[PDB]
């Protein structure tokens, strides 16, 4: 709507904002991230991950 | 989105499917001696009998 210029989820989080030089929607989304797991045998027996 | 993230189940639908078909089939074919050792076959009748 004109006078809507934030969106947020149900969860109360940012997931929308209208530009304010140009009117314009986007669609905000949060950079990537993983948690990084490493998969190996005994040292023993190798190094090799 | 804030850092809480679910991980998939090691074993997928479709394998727990084919785990219960198989118990079906082995209750189905050989009674209960499939649980107790080697499957041995009988007709449906005797095993309900």
């Amino acid at each position: 709507l004109p006078f809507q210029q934030f969106g947020r989820d149900i969860a109360d989080t940012t997931d929308a904002v209208r530009d304010p030089q140009t009117l314009e929607i986007l669609d905000i989304t949060p950079c990537s991230f993983g948690g990084v797991s490493v998969i190996t045998p005994g040292t023993n027996t190798s190094n090799q991950v | 989105f804030n850092g809480l993230t679910v991980l998939p189940p090691l074993l997928t639908d479709e394998m727990i499917a084919q785990y219960t078909s198989a118990l079906l089939a082995g209750t189905i074919t050989s009674g209960w001696t499939f649980g107790a050792g080697p499957a041995l076959q009988i007709p449906f009748p005797m095993q309900m009998a």
